[PDB]
RNA sequence: UGCGACAAAUGCUUUCCCAUCUCGGUGUGGGGUUUA
RNA sequence: UGCUGUUGCUGUUAAAGGGUUCGUAGUUGAACUGUGGGCU
C-alpha cells in the first residue's frame, strides 16, 4: 500500500523510511541522533505485562531541544500519561 | 368589524382562521394594555404562518409586518411577544419584517447602483436580528471542514443565556425555511476576550 | 503625523467595538440628539469638537449608532457644514502661523523645512477634494 | 504598502509549514484566498480552516498535517491558453505526477487538471505540492 | 504546561494581557460612569465636565475624578 | 375639480411650540417573561 | 555564456546604492454586494 508501484502491480521501491510521529518528515538513513523508546505496559496489579509501546523521533527535534515537549504530548495522546490533578 | 383593520386591506375580505385570531389579540390590547395602547393603533400586520418544528412539541407562529413600524415594533416587542404567547397556548411567536431582495447583477455598472440594503447579506442578517430581538450578536464564525461544506455558527451573550436557551431550536429550524441557509448558537462568557461557555 | 513626511511609525489610535447597538441605560431619543449637535455648532464647533463634548458629558459614545447618520452628514442636510473641509482649513492654519514667524526669524531654517513639507501636504489634498468636487475648481492657496 | 493579499497570505503558510508549526493564523483575509484554500483542502494538502469575523477584513486559522511541501502565488498573473499547460508545469512543478498549478477562469478558480478536462484556459494565480 | 494552546481559542490568562489592537477581535478600553443632580462621565475624558464645578481633570490617560463624589461604573 | 381601489425602505391616531388651566403562558417545588 | 539575466545575473569587503529630503509624467495599489433548496 505504501511506496511506488509500477503499472505490472510489483512494488519497486527499495525500501521505505520511517515517518516521524511529531514532525511528520522521513527520517533519512544517516540521521545518527534519531531515537526509538520502549515504555513498558503496566498490569492492573502493578508489574509489566511483557509488552511495550514504542516512539521514533527525528534527530532535528533533539536538536532544537523540544524533543522533550514533543514526547509530553505523544504519551498524553496514548493515554500513557494523565494531566491537572 | 372594528378588529379586521389591524389588517391589510387586501386581507379584509376573506382572512383566514390564524389572521382573525391574531387581529382580535391586537385589537383587544391596543385598549388594555397599558404601554401597547399608544404604539398600537398605528400598527397592522401583512400575513400570519404556521410552521411545524419536528422533533419538537411546541410550534411556531410567524407575523409578517410592513418594514414601515421597523422602529415601532421594537419599541415594543418584549410586551407583544409575551401577550401573544398567552393568548396561544403551546405556540411560540415570532415578528418579522417583510423586506426585498434585489438580485446581484452581472454587469459592472448595475453592480455600483445597488441599494446595500437590499443585498441578500444584508437581509438575511436582519431576519436573524429580528428572532433574538432582545438579545443582539457577540461574534460570529465560519467552520470549513474537509468534505467542503461551510457552517456558520453565530455566538450569543451568556447574560441572557436562561432567557433564550428553550428556543433556539425553533429559530434555527425557522430561519433555514426563510433563507433556506443553515445556522447555529453558541453562548459567550466575557465576549471581550473571546471566551466561550461550555454549560 | 506618522508615515508621509517623516520616519514616524505609531500606530495610538481608537478601536470601535464589535457590538454596535447603544447601551438600554441610554434614553435619549435620536430628534433629540440631532438638535444638539446642530445647536453645537452655530456656538462654532468643528465636527471633531462636537463628538468628544457628547462623549465626554453626554453618554453618548458613537452618533452614528443612535442616529443612522455621521455628524458631518447631519451638518450638510442643516446647511451647516463649513466651507472648506475641517482638516484642511486646519493645515492652512499652521502654515500661515509658520510664515509669520518666518518673517522675523529669517535664519530658522528647521522651521523653514518643516513649511516645505506642509504645502506639499496642503496641495495633495487640495488636489483630492478637487477631484470629488468638495472644493471649487480653481481653489488656490495663496502663501 | 501591502499590495497582494493572496501573495501575504501564502508566504505565511509555506513559512509555518518549513518550521512544522500545527496552526498558523492569516490576516488579512479575502474571497480569493478562501478559494485558493479550498482547492488544496480538497486534494488533502492542509485541514480544516476557520474565518473569523471582525466587521473588517477577517482573519483566518487553518490547521496544517504535515503534507505540504510548499506553496507561493505567481505575480503577475500572467495569462495561460490550453496549449500552455505543459509549459508552467515543466517550470514549476517538481514532477509530472504531483502538485498543482490553480487557475482563474471564467468557470472559476480551479486547478490545472481539470481545466485541462473542461477546455478552458486563464490566469496563473499560484502552486502548492 | 501540558496544555495544548489553540489559536482560535485563547485563554484568559494568554488574552488579557495584549494590546487592545491585538487581540483576535480588536475592541474596546473604555467605559462610562455616573457621577453624584447626577451626570454620566467618560473614563478617559479630556474636556472640561461640569456638575456646580468640575468633576474630573484631564489626564494623559484616565480621567482624574474629584474627592468628594460618588461614581459608579455603567454596565456594558 | 371631485371619486373608487391597492401599495409604500422607515410610525400624520406623528413631531413642534403657541399657549390655557397577582393571574396567565414557558422551561426544570422552585427559576425566568408580561401584567397586577 | 545564468559573461545582458522576461523565464534567469550581481551591488557589506571582489566592479557596482545616488549626501539627505520634496516632487510631476510613469509603474504599482486594501476589504465588501455571491454556500440555491426538496425528493426517492
Ligand atoms: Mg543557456
Ligand atoms: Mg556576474
Ligand atoms: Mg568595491
Ligand atoms: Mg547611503
Ligand atoms: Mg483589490
Amino acid at each position: 500500500t505504501i511506496g511506488m508501484f509500477n503499472e505490472e502491480g510489483e512494488n519497486v521501491d527499495l525500501y521505505i523510511p520511517r515517518k516521524c510521529h511529531a514532525t511528520t518528515t522521513l527520517i533519512e538513513a544517516h540521521d545518527h541522533a534519531a531515537v526509538q523508546i520502549s515504555i513498558a505496559n503496566v498490569g492492573p496489579n502493578g508489574v509489566i505485562n511483557g509488552t511495550t509501546t514504542t516512539l521514533c523521533i527525528a534527530g532535528y527535534l533533539r536538536s532544537q531541544g523540544e524533543s522533550d515537549h514533543a514526547i509530553n504530548h505523544i504519551t498524553i495522546d496514548r493515554g500513557i500519561m494523565r494531566i491537572k490533578t | 368589524q372594528p378588529h379586521l383593520r389591524k389588517l391589510r386591506k387586501l386581507k379584509r375580505g376573506k382572512p383566514s382562521d390564524l389572521e382573525e385570531s391574531v387581529a382580535k389579540a391586537l385589537f383587544e390590547l391596543e385598549a388594555s394594555h397599558k404601554t401597547l395602547r399608544q404604539e398600537l393603533p398605528r400598527f397592522h400586520v401583512n400575513t400570519v404562518r404556521e410552521v411545524k418544528v419536528p422533533r419538537s412539541k411546541k410550534t411556531v407562529l410567524v407575523v409578517f409586518y410592513p418594514l414601515r413600524f421597523l422602529m415601532l415594533v421594537r419599541k415594543v416587542q418584549r410586551a407583544l411577544t409575551s401577550e401573544l404567547e398567552k393568548r396561544h397556548p403551546g405556540c411560540l411567536v415570532m415578528l418579522v419584517a417583510q423586506r426585498q431582495i434585489t438580485k446581484r447583477p452581472t454587469d459592472v455598472y448595475k453592480l455600483q447602483k445597488v441599494q446595500r440594503s437590499k443585498t441578500s447579506t444584508a437581509v438575511f442578517e436582519n431576519i436573524l436580528n429580528d428572532m433574538i430581538y432582545p438579545s443582539d450578536v457577540v461574534g460570529r464564525r465560519w467552520r470549513c471542514r474537509t468534505d467542503g461544506s461551510k457552517l456558520m455558527k453565530v455566538f450569543l451573550d451568556a447574560r441572557d443565556r436562561k432567557r433564550i436557551e428553550s428556543r433556539l431550536r425553533a429559530v434555527a429550524y425557522v430561519y433555514k425555511q426563510l433563507t433556506h441557509r443553515r445556522v447555529s448558537f453558541g453562548f459567550m462568557w466575557n465576549p471581550k476576550l473571546q471566551q466561550v461557555s461550555t454549560r | 503625523m506618522v508615515r508621509m513626511h517623516g520616519n514616524g511609525r505609531g500606530k495610538a489610535s481608537s478601536a470601535l467595538p464589535y457590538r454596535r447597538t447603544p447601551p438600554a441605560w441610554l434614553k435619549i431619543a435620536s430628534r433629540n440628539v440631532v438638535k444638539m449637535v446642530c445647536k453645537s455648532s452655530r456656538k462654532g464647533m468643528m465636527p471633531s469638537q462636537i463628538g468628544m463634548e457628547l462623549r465626554d458629558s453626554m453618554g453618548i459614545a458613537q452618533v452614528k449608532n443612535v442616529t443612522g447618520r455621521k455628524i458631518l452628514r447631519i451638518l450638510k442636510h442643516n446647511g451647516l457644514a463649513p466651507e472648506i473641509p475641517e482638516d484642511l482649513y486646519f493645515l492652512v492654519k499652521r502654515a500661515t502661523q509658520m510664515r509669520k514667524h518666518l518673517e522675523r526669524h529669517t535664519t530658522d531654517r528647521d522651521t523653514k523645512y518643516r513649511l516645505i513639507l506642509v504645502e506639499s501636504r496642503i496641495h495633495r489634498l487640495a488636489r483630492y477634494y478637487k477631484r470629488v468636487k468638495q472644493l471649487p475648481p480653481t481653489w488656490k492657496y495663496e502663501s | 504598502t501591502m499590495m497582494s493579499v493572496l501573495a501575504n497570505a501564502l508566504r505565511t503558510i509555506a513559512s509555518a509549514e518549513r518550521r512544522g508549526k500545527r496552526q498558523v493564523l492569516i490576516r488579512p483575509s479575502s474571497k480569493v484566498v478562501v478559494k485558493f484554500l479550498q482547492v488544496m483542502q480538497k486534494h488533502g494538502y492542509i485541514g480544516e480552516f476557520e474565518i473569523i469575523d471582525d466587521h473588517r477584513a477577517g482573519k483566518i486559522v487553518v490547521n496544517l498535517n504535515g503534507r505540504l511541501n510548499k506553496c507561493g502565488a505567481i505575480c503577475p498573473r500572467f495569462d495561460c491558453a490550453t496549449t500552455d499547460y505543459e509549459k508552467w508545469m515543466k517550470n514549476i512543478l517538481p514532477s509530472r505526477q504531483f502538485g498543482f498549478v490553480v487557475l482563474t477562469t471564467s468557470l472559476g478558480i480551479m486547478d490545472h487538471e481539470e481545466a485541462r478536462s473542461r477546455n478552458t484556459g486563464g490566469k496563473v494565480l499560484g502552486f502548492f505540492y | 504546561g501540558f496544555f495544548d494552546a489553540d489559536l482560535s481559542y485563547p485563554t484568559v490568562r494568554t488574552e488579557r494581557m495584549k494590546h487592545k489592537r491585538r487581540r483576535l477581535v480588536q475592541g474596546p478600553n473604555s467605559y462610562f460612569m455616573d457621577v453624584s443632580q447626577v451626570t454620566v462621565v467618560y473614563s478617559h475624558a479630556t474636556t472640561s465636565v461640569e456638575c456646580s464645578k468640575k468633576l474630573c481633570r484631564p489626564t494623559g490617560g484616565k480621567a482624574l475624578l474629584v474627592e468628594g463624589c460618588g461614581y459608579r461604573r455603567k454596565p456594558d
